[PDB]
């Protein structure tokens, strides 16, 4: 494993700033000195397929314009493309291309690192169990992952116990998990787009974080999966067409029929102004995750809007403003934005179908059509569900479809 | 009096109808079953809107099962031309049939909501009996009036027809129109217009349907959840007090009984 | 006079189903309305019951108005067919009619004996025959000594013993001063009990009066049958000289139709020569006069 | 022989409603079943039709079994009361039966002209009267030259012209060779056309034979009436010496019941002294023989 | 043949039935009005049409033929008709042809105007196969309840209690049998195998009607057609066996 100074860098500026010319290189490389190296676009620093290709151990390193290729695949020895040590504080990794079967950018214990604008094409043949992480973050405070393009890695932007960091504008395509969160308290993520992914957003056991403006286009079986998140904020997310599928490993999640939002043991969080579109399940609310502010969303086009297997009532309207539902057959007499009658998204026969899947054969029966009308006529047999007084009449997310 | 002498027949003829006593015991075993399910879930405003919906399906049904063959069932039976040659008028064999069939509905709902009250005072412990007596006293003297409307509807659709098989077609037509078609026409007028057809006239269209005036009377005090009400959530927009809603229910009797007598006078 | 109907032309809207009938019914006599099935027989009684309006005419029942309830207490009426109330019992429906007419309820049971329904009393009217319902239909009419009966075909579906008992029950009510109007079709037999037949055509009332007056006006042949005569073929001549068609069916049975103006000299021919085995001098029946007048109207 | 019923005893379960009737119907005669309203007249025809099972008896209709369709092609039958299909029209329902019986559809229309229901043809059956349905109910039975009719009260609610026209229609069918069975209750009048009456009690067939046989077997008085006699009160003596009760209703109307075995000498008393204005020597009718035979079995 | 001669009556009597033409008009209006709200608001709308024709085609069949046998016995024409050259089989089978071609025409005005409302408000190669499977199977559902109506008419002795059983068969076979299938699920679990429940759907001809409108399931399609026709063939044989015991 040679070093970056063992190459031939033509210095453009005498402020520890270097420029590697166009031309291939070989083997792993190591940053031990604060060198703000740039690269020409033909600087294909191609490793041979073993080891972390560009290890960084010095603080304040502005890596720019490199093109890394074919590092190792030993995920236990953390064969990254750009490994960043805890002593390598405030590193800038700008506009880089990586293609190799391991970790793209593995950082750990660092502060204020900026991984901006990179394009990380992970793999093509590995079974999404050894592809390695795109942007792995392990207990970092200050990180800034901005406007990247990670493709075909394993579980996307992995984040483990990293406290304060922004995830802004990153495109994540054809990966296992889109953004994975593990105990990342007081986090933030803006405007990310995840496409064709076996889980769009893994939010596991991370509190107090802001999830805003993110998009998930045609992901599989879990649009936004939130496990044990508290005091969070889900504002402006656009979850579209969560089709069924399986993650293939079933490690931390299970296979789903397609849920645009799955709330698992998340106690307090504000879920406002979102857009859950064309999935099989618009929102799955588990029984342990109750009493959180869910108001202003748009549940359009979903085959079943809420799945709530409980008998506790659940009002879904804070400050008198509720959600827009596409199948809300209501009126608005007093010309405000709100509907006039409350909307129960679930019948009792819509929860017998969840308890017993053999009722799908009886789902077209007139007796079921009688039983849907008997609940609307005799409200004593209506189990206390997931209603919202004052639902919205118009679409509130008129800007999120652009 | 002759009005009671022909009431004593129908009081003793309706009680031999096996079809009445089936669906008047069905009204009794459902009003206990709703009130028992209303005791195990404890709310109170859900057990009022379901009982008022239960008597919307059955007190018009018992009224139309009783009295659809009141005039034409006597006309094609031959006993109507005989009865006018007795010292009677046509106004006495209709008002007498109205008293005679009216005491059945006054007893079919005092049996029904009577055992429903004993299925509440003996089930929910600690319930206020004054609020129970007032609410179920309001259920008793207003489900009769709903029954007496459809009783007077049945005399209208019996005097017009000349065949009892066609009277059963109209009685099914009147039961379908007033119970679960006018509630769906008003719903479809409100959903497809999104409440912008008429923001001031549409609450007054509840008064053109006595099943809706019946539901608005019993859901006066216990509004609660508007989604239990459905299109009766227009009922808060009515500026009329509760006492005129009684009077619009009596005017549905008296207009549709004076229409029943004016039709029968040129039979 | 009990029923004084004058000038009535009852119309079914445009069509005048009755035309200018001037009918008078005495206070103890038994009138018989006979005619076609479209002759307006049932509708002619509706004028008497007051439930039909007399168009351009007036009906005087008992000297009073025909729809007054003061006179309907003494006006029994049996219609053509009354399947009364198939769920009620036999005794209770007669108790039901007794309360309406103001008859005492003590009259109800012995009326059922008087018509002969005591074996089938307190049984459902759906379990009754047509003849049993006619017994019940008669039984309500007799409640509380009515001054005026109105029976429209009371003997349909009825055994000829029971019809003969019925006319005895009619004639008993004739002795009590109660006028009866029969509206019948069983015309042989009823002529022994009625006082004045009232045979009417399609629109007009044709002829009223006793059977003597109808036989006096309408000259009809007496139907002498001489069954078992000694000789028949030379007895063909013994009435043709007197002006009678001596039609003979069998070898020795001339059913002659004579003139009934020479009854003694024709029978002295029959009694003098030719032996009388069994003779049927049959007068012109009610059906004979009924045959004459209806074709005389058209 | 057309119908040979022998020893048949039909039971309604336990209750044997008919018992041991041995009825024989010739190939051109016209039988008359008469009795009570529960005497089993309607059920006895069901034995002939084969639809009801002959318990412990055999019925030989036309030399064949009574449930064969090969003989039901020549077996017209009119029931008691048939409100046929009130939404069908009167011409079309007869077209319906003609297709069923194998009758030609060209035979339908002139049957309406023959029965006289041509004016009310092509009108709905609910618009028909009782008598108008009976004309229609006769008309289906006449379809396609039936060898055996079965009429159970064809003359109910029917005009006495039309009933008299009905018996002429029966007598036309007698000449073609078709046996008819009448089950009537209009017993005065029908005796001119039948060949053998068959008065039966509750279970047992009481008496059969012609009216000549019944009056010879059952001793009945001849009902003579001397209306318009000169003197009546000393004419009370003029039959009591001959053994007759000289009952007189009016002043000059003795309705004496004689023996009908000394008819000439009693009438030579009546023609010799006393003047014959109008005389009714009335033979013992079918109704009197009905009255005699029902009580004799009780 | 008199199986057709009595069938021509029931066409002529059924087309003047005021009760049938009111419901058959109401059947055709509700079939366009569901199809209007299934295109403007497809297998998703042919399932909602299957729930409509499970309500009304048993109701149309029971409205035609609840008074077929006992209505003629009360009218007295049944005792007259047995004296005609007619077996008891040919009266029943001919009424089944006559009442059968009425609701074989009432779905051709019912769904014949519904297929017009789809072909002018939208694929038509899929239409004439999904509605050909719909109109045939809706007639065969109606012929079951026609044969059910002949069974209950032959048992009863009065027309008033015939409508009391025709309403009772309609309640039991449409919306009481499937409610006790759900009550055998949600209230019984220790003694109710839910794998057996796809096989208990063959004991209900309203249920077999929906299953041949839900394919476009452990059993194939061809047994399901032969299980719907077996409901005709047993109940007509039951109706012929009951009609011979009057
Ligand atoms: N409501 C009515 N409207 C029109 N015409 C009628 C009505 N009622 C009876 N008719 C006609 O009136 C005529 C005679 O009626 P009706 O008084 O019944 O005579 P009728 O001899 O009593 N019939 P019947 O019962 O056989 O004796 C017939 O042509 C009927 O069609
Ligand atoms: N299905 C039956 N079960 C029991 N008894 C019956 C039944 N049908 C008829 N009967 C009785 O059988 C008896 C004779 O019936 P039926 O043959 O009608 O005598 P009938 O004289 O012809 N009746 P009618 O039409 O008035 O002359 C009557 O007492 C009936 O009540
Ligand atoms: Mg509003
Ligand atoms: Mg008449
Ligand atoms: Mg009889």
């Amino acid at each position: 494993a040679p070093q970056s100074i063992t190459t031939l860098p033509l210095q453009p500026d005498g402020e520890n700033r270097w420029r590697l010319p166009a031309g291939e290189y070989q083997g792993q490389f190591t940053i031990e000195q604060p060198m703000q190296l740039r690269c020409e676009p033909g600087a294909v620093i191609q490793s041979q397929g073993q080891g972390s290709s560009l290890l960084i151990s010095a603080p304040d390193v502005l890596v720019e314009g490199c093109t890394l290729y074919e590092w190792g695949s030993d995920l236990t020895a953390m064969d990254s493309a750009v490994f960043i040590l805890p002593a390598a504080e405030r590193a800038q990794i700008s506009n880089n291309r990586m293609r190799g079967p391991g970790f793209g950018v593995f950082v750990d214990g660092t502060r204020d690192v900026q991984v901006i604008g990179n394009e990380i094409d992970g793999d093509a043949g590995v079974r999404s169990q050894d592809r390695g992480n795109g942007i792995h973050l392990f207990a970092v405070s200050g990180a800034r992952v901005l406007h990247n393009h990670v493709r075909n890695a394993r579980d996307g932007i992995y984040i483990d116990t990293s406290n304060g960091n922004h995830l802004e504008g990153n495109v994540i395509e054809d990966v296992r998990y889109g953004v994975h969160y593990m105990f990342a308290n007081e986090n933030s993520l803006i405007d990310n787009v995840t496409r064709r992914t076996r889980t769009g957003y893994a939010l596991m056991q991370s509190r107090k974080l802001t999830v805003t403006g993110n998009r998930s286009e045609q992901d599989q079986n879990y649009g936004i999966l939130m496990n044990y998140i508290t005091y969070s904020t889900i504002t402006g997310n656009f979850v579209s067409d969560v089709q069924r599928g399986d993650t293939g490993g079933d490690s931390m999640i299970s296979g789903g029929e397609g849920k645009a939002l799955f709330i698992y043991n998340s106690l307090f969080n504000t879920i406002e102004n979102n857009h859950f579109e064309k999935s099989s399940l618009g929102i799955h609310l588990t029984a342990g995750s109750e009493d959180n502010r869910i108001s202003g969303n748009a549940f359009v086009g979903n085959q079943q809007q809420v799945k709530y297997v409980a008998s506790r009532t659940q009002e879904w309207s804070v400050d008198g403003r509720g959600n827009y539902w596409s199948d809300y057959l209501g009126w608005d007499r007093n010309n405000d934005g709100l509907g006039d009658i409350a909307y129960e998204p679930n019948d009792n026969v819509d929860r017998l179908l969840w308890l017993y899947p053999q009722v799908r054969l009886l789902m077209n029966s007139p007796s079921i059509e009688v039983l849907r009308w008997v609940q609307r006529a005799f409200p004593v047999i209506k189990s206390p569900g997931v209603q919202d007084s004052h639902p919205l009449m118009k679409l509130p997310t008129e800007k999120l479809l652009t | 009096n002759q009005v009671w002498n022909i009431a004593r027949k129908e009081l003793s003829d309706g009680l031999r109808n096996r079809w009445l006593l089936a669906i008047s015991l069905l009204f009794a075993v459902l009003a206990v079953g709703i009130a028992w399910l209303g005791a195990a879930a404890s709310s109170i405003p859900a057990t009022i809107a379901s009982l008022a919906s239960l008597a919307t399906f059955l007190m018009p049904l018992i009224a139309l099962l009783l009295a659809y063959d009141a005039i034409v069932g006597e006309d094609e039976g031959g006993t109507l031309m005989l009865l006018l040659t007795y010292p009677l008028g046509r106004g006495q064999i209709l008002l007498g049939k109205f008293v005679g069939h009216g005491l059945i509905l006054a007893l079919a709902v005092l049996i029904g909501f009577g055992c429903a009250a004993l299925a509440i005072a003996l089930l929910v412990e600690g319930v206020e009996l004054g609020m129970l007596f007032w609410a179920f006293g309001r259920f008793m003297i207003s489900s009769t009036l709903l029954g007496w409307v459809f009783l007077a509807f049945a005399y209208v659709l019996s005097g017009k027809v000349n065949e009892k098989s066609s009277a059963a077609g109209l009685a099914l037509g009147v039961w379908f129109l007033f119970v679960l078609v006018f509630d769906l026409v008003l719903l479809a007028l409100l959903v497809l217009s999104e409440g912008k057809f008429n923001p001031e006239l549409l609450p007054w269209l509840l008064l053109l349907n006595p099943t809706d005036i019946y539901r608005l009377i019993n859901l006066s005090g216990f509004e609660g959840s508007g989604s239990a009400m459905g299109v009766l959530s227009l009922g808060a927009d009515l500026p009329v007090p509760a006492a005129v809603l009684w009077l619009c229910l009596l005017a549905w009797i008296g207009v549709s009984l004076l229409l029943a007598y004016a039709i029968f006078r040129r039979r | 006079n009990a029923v004084e109907i004058q000038g009535v032309s009852q119309r079914y809207g445009s069509m005048t189903v009755l035309h200018d009938l001037n009918l008078n019914l005495g206070e103890g006599e038994v009138l018989g309305l006979f005619g076609h099935n479209g002759a307006g027989k049932t509708t002619s009684m509706k004028l008497i019951l007051g439930l039909l309006s007399p168009s351009e005419g007036q009906v005087k029942v008992l000297g009073r108005a025909p729809n007054d309830p003061q006179v309907r207490r003494q006006l029994g009426y049996l219609p053509e067919n009354v399947t009364f109330y198939p769920q009620l019992s036999g005794r209770e429906t007669l108790r039901h009619f007794a309360r309406l007419k103001g008859a005492a309820l003590t009259q109800v049971d012995e009326l059922l004996e008087q018509v002969g329904l005591a074996h089938a009393a307190d049984r459902r009217v759906k379990t009754y025959s047509k003849g049993m319902r006619q017994r019940l239909g008669l039984a309500q009419a007799l409640l509380g000594e009515p001054r005026l009966l109105l029976l429209d075909e009371p003997t349909v579906g009825l055994d000829p013993i029971a019809t003969q008992d019925l006319y005895l029950l009619i004639d008993r009510l004739r002795q009590r001063g109660t006028s009866i109007i029969l509206c019948s079709h069983v015309l042989p037999g009823v002529e022994a009990h009625i006082n004045r037949a009232a045979i009417l055509a399609k629109g007009c009332l044709q002829a009223v009066g006793s059977l003597s007056q109808l036989r006096a006006e309408a000259g009809l042949p007496v139907r002498i049958r001489a069954s078992g005569i000694s000789e028949r073929d030379s007895w063909l001549q013994r009435w043709t000289d007197a002006g009678h068609s001596a039609r003979g069916l069998s070898e020795s049975s001339i059913e002659v139709v004579a003139v009934n103006g020479h009854k003694l000299v024709l029978l002295r021919q029959l009694l003098g020569e030719g032996e009388p085995e069994d003779i049927e001098i049959h007068q012109p029946s009610l059906e004979d006069l009924y045959r004459y007048y209806m074709e005389r109207a058209g």
